[PDB]
């Protein structure tokens, strides 16, 4: 809004049971937010409760440090994404036990469809995979190397109704499984999101109109920085990478982007989250470096009021 | 059931763990750390000795030509050590 | 929640195996360096100075280099 993400309150400390260091990747609420999920750098996957903090579960899901973690609306199923081990990304099953449904070996990130979550897409480097998540098959595949722009952090993903496909920078049209429009290039890493109206499309620091292709906006804050919406989309959340991981995260609205607030907490973020309720902010934070011999990471908790 | 690339029953902590690796060899672009390394393979290091060889210095060109008490100036006390560690860095 | 199951196994050649996939694929993504930097500390400090167990530096090691790995990965790479 305009008053309420502009200060955030700790309560929490979440950190690994039986480690000397603490080493969260990634973090994720639950589906219906009991648990916050918790990947760590050795591949695996544990579950804590919000409230009282206590570990809940712990999975073994990959060989190397967790990436991505998506779980469905469903509560039934989690999609996962690790480092440089294959696969590289998974989708599990959260029903009574927790078995891997299907794999996806080479792509480094994994998303649901948005519509109803009965497809996910996945990016191997440059390219974009669509599959079905009952049966596993790849529904789809979208590229085009006379419109690539080759992206190094490059995550194909949905718009709110699923219809087009932001990848590699390319506007695709999904049914047509033709590139509809090609975003030049203005930065090397981070690809681009839809905006959660659906209106507008978020490439970096470039805020593009999705009908006209026409440039609406530019936020320079914003170089570098994974974007997250809250449920209602009336804010963003930026935190900067290229230790490289910026120290502080900051806060816009989603309406015109500018910035409602900035705040350094003194240590390394790594990834943070919210929830639908926007109750709650889950930040992945890091102390010290490698000469220091000490990068433990930790999943803190603010709320927002 | 369980992918099995992954992952032990649970983990080495600080206080209850008292008393192969492989890695890059041959040989002359050797950054000081790779010679760190081959040194401590002998049984050398002394923490005197490699304190500081994180700069005085060293490539891994100034192996053979460091010769035998400029030791001194950089902490292997003893003359002994320092006799089959001046003749541990030929045999090539 | 979910829970099993059977990841009953490792350390051992959990460890050695995780040591060395994690050193041939990191030494496709630095350049001098060398990675020894990060090893010889660790066993200068927790093994040597603290005269901890190879296997607990080695541990120690492993997790700065994933998170090493981790954060160049996440930062990409042109290959
Ligand atoms: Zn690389």
């Amino acid at each position: 809004r305009h008053l309420i993400f502009s200060r955030f309150r700790p309560i929490s400390v979440f950190r690994e049971a039986n480690e000397d260091e603490s080493g969260f990747t990634c973090c994720a609420f639950s589906a219906r937010e009991r648990f916050l999920m918790l990947g760590t750098c050795t591949g695996q996957l544990k579950l804590y409760n919000v409230f009282s903090g206590q570990e809940e579960a712990s999975y073994n899901c990959h060989n190397s440090a967790i990436t991505h973690l998506e779980p469905s609306r469903d509560g039934s199923l989690l999609l996962t994404s690790a480092t440089w081990s294959q696969p590289l990304s998974a989708l599990w099953g959260m029903k009574s036990v927790f078995d891997m449904k299907h794999s996806f070996t080479e792509d480094h990130y994994v998303e649901f469809s948005k519509h109803s979550q009965d497809r996910v897409i996945g990016t191997k480097g440059d390219i974009a995979h669509i599959y079905d998540i009952q049966t596993g098959n790849k529904l789809l595949t979208l590229f085009n190397p006379d419109l690539a722009n080759n992206y190094k952090r490059n995550c194909a993903t949905f718009n709110p109704t699923d219809d087009l496909v932001l990848n590699d920078g390319v506007l695709w049209d999904v049914r047509s499984a033709q590139a509809i429009h090609k975003f030049d290039k203005f930065n090397m890493n981070i690809s681009g999101v839809f905006h959660p109206n659906g209106l507008e499309v978020i490439i970096n620091t470039e805020i593009w109109d999705l009908r006209t292709f026409h440039l609406l906006h530019t936020v320079p804050a914003l170089d570098q920085c994974r974007v997250v919406f809250n449920h209602t989309g009336t804010v963003m959340y930026g935190a900067m990478l290229q230790s490289p991981f910026g120290s502080s995260f900051r806060t816009f609205n989603a309406t015109d982007y500018k910035p409602i607030a900035t705040i350094d907490v003194k240590r390394n973020i790594f990834d943070l989250c919210t929830d639908t309720k926007d109750c709650y902010l889950a930040v992945i934070e890091n102390q010290g470096s490698m000469d220091a011999l000490n990068m433990d990471t930790v999943c803190r908790l603010y709320e927002v009021g | 059931q369980q992918a099995d690339s992954d992952q032990p029953s649970k983990r080495p902590r600080f206080d209850d763990s008292p008393r192969g690796v492989e890695l890059h060899p041959d040989y002359k672009t050797w950054g000081p750390e790779q010679v760190c390394f081959f040194l401590r393979r002998g049984g050398f290091g002394e923490p005197a000795l490699l304190k500081n060889i994180r700069e005085n210095k060293i490539t891994g060109a100034l192996l053979p030509c460091l010769d035998e008490s400029h030791f001194e100036n950089l902490g292997v006390s003893s003359l002994g050590e320092r006799k089959k560690l001046l003749s541990y860095i030929q045999r090539s | 929640e979910a829970p099993e199951g059977a990841g009953e196994v490792g350390l051992e050649q959990w460890l050695e195996t995780s040591l060395e996939r994690i050193n041939r694929e990191a030494r496709l993504h630095f350049h001098p360096e060398f990675l020894f930097r990060l090893w010889n500390t660790c066993v200068e400090h927790w093994h040597d100075r603290h005269q901890r167990s190879l296997d607990y530096a080695k541990y120690r090691y492993l997790l700065l280099m994933h998170k090493a790995m981790y954060t160049h990965m996440q930062q990409g790479c042109p290959c």
